[PDB]
């Protein structure tokens, strides 16, 4: 994708994460754990639902049309009837091929984008108390018990609390 | 200290989709946009479906006796079966396709009898080619005129349209196999049928000659039609061979059509109908049949197109 997170700097996905699309894994003093991020997950799903509903939006209802199969050879008029329908079908077949190609490239790029948004947001949250290892992981340079980890995940982590501690361990 | 890794989900069995850059790339999930299956059955709701059974629309229109059950019927979709057969006097319709289309589109066979006066001819002619009960008969909506005594005078009749709707008149011309038959039935050696309005006229000369034997006759009837608008007038003039109308069909405009299909009709609800049967219309495209009726996905040549409903799948 355009942002280079999914199938990029994040090496792979997590089959274990079944309660969300994006999220967190940690190691601290108290052990390891895993939690889905709901807001990133929902942003992606909402956008995909949006495009799905646009695509499956019934647009056409047709009644009496032209005949499309013929039991006798007729020539000119029938040639035209067949050609009209064949022309139409090819144009619609093209529209359909293009639509899915554009939609799917964009779906891959937007999901890659939401991963990246979550990553940059977390990075900003941690300020000078952490560093980007480059594989989607932050090394946090202070003691971060489960309460502290959940604080980063639910958006409450005050970086000023741990700054002195962390600046020291970094330098 | 501590480690906090950001990541995304994956699944063991992803699905392949197409993009701008890749004709196959794996995502966590996708959904199908091409409807490729049917039940094999035409749902009887919400459209009024009329099964022609043994009858073409044209035979029901004319009133072939085995199609009498279709008198004054209406439909959103008339369904013609491949087993249908004609069983009345042998006939052709120049521009059959147009007559079938206009009637199909009108959506009704509602017929109003009118009091035509055919002075000096015998009415209600019939044939063993077209049995009605045990005896000889004819198309219900047509009136086969022949000589009375030893004369067939010039028929000259008018029927004005003083209604506020269009009238469809179905009429015909008889083509004898022999000169003997011509003079026997119509006296004059050569007949003539002229049907006109203020706006149009059709004149047909019968042709005498053998055609192949069909249901007892080497003769034929040719079928024509004339629409009469409000305030206009029908005139029919003939010195022989007229197969007269008994009245007119009322015409409508609306959503009615016709379809060739052998799918059975069933009790269910489907907006979209194909000759293969009803299909769902949740998907935007379909590959079942280019012939459709109703709120239908658009026909495409692809039998599958996957819309990605998830991210790129990068497993463990
Ligand atoms: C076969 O049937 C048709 C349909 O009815 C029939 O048409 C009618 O012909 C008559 C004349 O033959 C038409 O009468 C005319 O009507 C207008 C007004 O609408 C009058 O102005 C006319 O008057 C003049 O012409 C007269 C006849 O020569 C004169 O005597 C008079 O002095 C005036 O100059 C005339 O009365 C009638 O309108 C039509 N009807 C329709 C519906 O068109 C036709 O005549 C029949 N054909 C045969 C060969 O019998
Ligand atoms: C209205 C009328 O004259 N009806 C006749 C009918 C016609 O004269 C005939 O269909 C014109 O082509 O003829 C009927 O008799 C037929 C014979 O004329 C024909 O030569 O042989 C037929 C049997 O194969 C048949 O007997 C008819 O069609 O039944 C008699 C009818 O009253
Ligand atoms: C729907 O009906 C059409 C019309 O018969 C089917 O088209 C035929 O399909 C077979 C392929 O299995 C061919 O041998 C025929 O020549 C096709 N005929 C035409 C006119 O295209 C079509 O396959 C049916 N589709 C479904 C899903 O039932
Ligand atoms: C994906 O969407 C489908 C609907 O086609 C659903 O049934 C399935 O549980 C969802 N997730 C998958 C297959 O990963």
């Amino acid at each position: 994708g355009l942002f280079g997170a999914i199938a990029g700097f994040i090496e792979n996905g997590w089959e274990g994460m079944i309660d969300g699309w994006y999220g967190f894994r940690h190691q601290n003093s108290e052990g390891t754990g895993q939690a889905a991020d709901l807001k990133s997950t929902q942003a992606a799903i909402d956008q995909i639902n949006g495009k799905l509903n646009r695509v499956i939006e019934k647009t056409n209802e047709k009644f009496h049309q032209i005949e499309k199969e013929f039991s006798e050879v007729e020539g000119r008029i029938q040639d035209l009837e067949k050609y009209v329908e064949d022309t139409k079908i090819d144009l619609w077949s093209y529209n359909a091929e293009l639509l899915v190609a554009l939609e799917n490239q964009h779906t891959i790029d937007l999901t890659d984008s939401e991963m990246n948004k979550l990553f940059e947001k977390t990075g900003r949250q941690l300020r000078e108390n952490a560093e980007d290892m480059g594989n989607g992981c932050f090394k946090i340079y202070h003691k971060c018990d489960n309460a502290c980890i959940e604080s980063i995940r639910n958006g409450t982590y005050d970086h000023d609390v741990y700054r002195d501690e962390a600046l020291n361990n970094r330098f | 200290g501590a480690t906090l890794c950001l990541g995304h989900h994956a699944v063991p069995n992803g699905t392949l989709v197409k993009t701008i850059t890749d004709d196959q790339i794996e995502v966590t999930n996708a959904t199908e946009l091409v409807q490729s299956s049917s039940t094999g059955k035409i749902c009887n709701n919400p459209h009024r479906i009329l099964d022609g059974i043994d009858c073409t629309l044209i035979d029901a229109l004319l009133g072939d006796p085995h199609c009498d059950v279709f008198q004054n019927e209406t439909w959103d979709l008339f369904v013609e079966r491949s087993k249908a057969f004609s069983n009345c006097y042998p006939y052709d319709v120049p521009d059959y396709a147009s007559l079938r289309s206009l009637v199909a589109s009108s959506g009704t066979l509602e017929f109003i009898t009118e009091g035509f006066t055919w002075t000096g001819v015998t009415q209600n002619g019939g044939s063993n080619a077209c049995k009605r009960g045990p005896g000889s008969g004819f198309f219900s909506r047509l009136n086969w005129l022949t000589k009375s005594g030893s004369t067939y005078p010039v028929l000259n009749v008018t029927m004005p349209n003083n209604d506020n709707f269009d009238k469809l008149y179905i009429w015909g011309v008889h083509h004898p196999s022999t000169n003997q038959e011509q003079t026997s039935l119509y006296v004059q050696a050569s007949g003539r049928v002229t049907v006109s309005t203020r706006r149009s006229q059709q004149t047909i000369i019968p042709n005498i000659g053998s055609r192949p034997w069909v249901r007892q006759a080497s003769s034929r009837i040719s079928i024509y039609w004339t629409i009469v608008k409000p305030g206009d007038v029908l005139v029919i003039n003939s010195n022989g061979n007229l197969i007269a109308p008994r009245g007119y069909f009322k015409m409508r405009t609306g959503k009615s059509s016709i379809m060739r299909s052998d799918a059975p009709i069933d009790t269910c609800i489907s907006e979209c109908i194909t000759p293969n049967g009803s299909i769902p219309n949740d998907k935007p495209f379909q590959n079942v049949n280019k012939i459709t009726y109703g709120a239908c996905p658009k026909y495409v040549k692809q039998n599958t197109l996957k819309l990605a409903t998830g991210m790129r799948n990068v497993p463990e």
